[PDB]
């Protein structure tokens, strides 16, 4: 079971602070956390070399992330907000390899 | 001594577009520490790797710490000693080839004293006074604990750091509430020397490359050495 996300369906009250965990098997150095447009293409926020390390990817803003082992990835949403609503995806690449997660499908309402 | 840091002379927040929470990341409650241990391999003609484990997670189970050079890495080569450093992973290697993964296996540079004979008492704990100076005004002051009778700067100044970032927002994860600042020391004979806390200016941070300044292992007296603080908001 290459790449899971958790949780996989959230609906949350615009405020609240959301947590989304995203965890590894094949062990890759990169991972990556995504967000796509409503049925459009995926956009980076925020990606890792590394555990503790990450930087700013496409649309960083509004966003948190922390890498705190290869294998682990989690992306921080303090006060959420109804635009912050979609579908995010987890993925982790290397030695010729990408893998994704099954997406987290979120709501801020 | 060092003489005291200058203006243009120090980094500035303002200029790294890069993201302040890789170096959060080396001072939010994170550091190794090991106690009465002996080195037990080798890499380069400077590096002594340990068997410390991990307590926190599961990242590791052995570190890395590398020298200013060879005879200092002798010096404790095969002595019973302590460790405090900061450790990271990206470019963390044992071998040729730049990016390259291991596991169990981490690495830093410094932090280690012989054990024999430098621990207090009855298990007794030193303090450290710390003046903080925001905008040159002596704002807040704490104090550090610690075991050694005789510290690595690192030890102290991490655990400085660590709680600047728990109560100041010394690093928050895109930036920081200051502009400039950094840690200087004065040792009871007069000896005063100061480190940057801020990152280089410009777009990404080499973790690594930062802390190789903890490689001249260069130890205090807790019970008499004093530390400084100063800041700049933005």
């Amino acid at each position: 079971a290459a790449v899971t996300q958790s949780p996989r369906n959230k609906v949350a009250v615009t405020g609240e602070k959301v947590t989304l965990s995203c965890q590894q098997t094949n062990n890759h150095n990169n991972m990556y956390w995504y967000r796509q447009d409503t049925g459009h293409g995926l956009r980076l926020i925020h990606y890792s070399y590394g555990a503790g390390s990450t930087e700013k990817g496409d649309i960083p803003d509004g966003y948190k992330a922390s890498r705190p082992s290869q294998e682990q990835f989690s992306l921080i949403l303090e006060s959420a907000t109804p635009s912050q609503t979609s579908v995010y995806f987890c993925a982790s690449g290397g030695g010729g390899t990408l893998y994704f997660g099954a997406g987290t499908r979120l709501s801020v309402l | 001594s060092q003489p005291d840091p200058m203006p243009d002379d120090l980094h500035k927040s303002s200029e790294f577009t890069g993201t302040m929470g890789n170096m959060k990341y080396l001072y939010d409650d994170h550091y190794v520490s090991a106690t009465k241990v002996k080195s037990v391999d080798k890499f380069l003609a400077h590096d002594l790797i340990y068997n410390i484990s991990d307590k926190k997670l599961k990242n590791y189970d052995k570190v890395k710490t590398e020298l200013l050079n060879e005879d200092l890495a002798k010096k404790y080569k095969d002595e019973v000693v302590d460790v405090y450093g900061s450790n990271y992973y990206v470019n963390c290697y044992f071998s040729s080839k730049d990016n390259v993964w291991w596991h169990g296996k981490t690495c830093m540079y410094g932090g280690i004293t012989k054990h024999e004979g430098n621990h207090f008492d009855n298990g007794n704990l030193q303090n450290v006074l710390v003046r903080v100076y925001e905008n040159k005004r002596n704002t807040i002051s704490f104090e550090v604990q610690t075991d050694k009778k005789s510290v690595t700067a690192q030890e102290l100044d991490i655990k400085a750091r660590n709680f600047l970032i728990n109560k100041k927002n010394l690093y928050e994860f895109n930036s920081s509430p200051y502009e400039t600042g950094y840690i200087k020391f004065i040792e009871n004979n007069g000896n005063t020397f100061w480190y940057d806390m801020m990152p280089a200016p410009g777009d990404k941070f080499d973790q690594s490359k930062y802390l190789m300044m903890y490689n001249d292992n260069k130890t205090v007296d807790s019970k008499s050495v004093k530390i400084e603080v100063h800041l700049t908001t933005k």
